[PDB]
């Protein structure tokens, strides 16, 4: 919080987890794949759309 | 005669492979090597039967 007053300059505090060489908060991790010769300024699309 | 790689360009995204090398009907029998010839120091367009 006390952070959360810097100009342009995301400060956020956080603590370690359990195992730290382990995985993390049961959420997802997606990666979106380009399959065709569709270029970054494509995919970057793509993953906006999414 | 014998094809030379000589870097690679990227294709549709993809690193790929550049060969320099003659076209068919420059390399298909022992008389074509008539057709090849190679600067000098002097600058003359020198005939391999030379």
């Amino acid at each position: 919080r006390a952070f959360s007053q810097i100009k342009d300059a995301m400060v956020f505090a956080f603590n370690l987890p359990a195992i730290v060489e382990l995985g993390t908060a049961t959420g997802f991790d997606f990666e979106l794949i380009d399959q065709a010769g569709l270029g970054h300024e494509k995919l970057t699309q793509a993953r906006n759309q999414l | 005669w014998g094809g030379s790689y000589v870097n690679d360009f990227i294709d549709r995204g993809r690193v790929k492979k550049v060969y320099v090398m003659s076209e068919a009907k420059y390399r298909m029998l022992p008389d074509d090597i008539g057709d090849w010839y190679v600067r000098a120091a002097d600058g003359q367009m020198v005939p391999f039967s030379a």
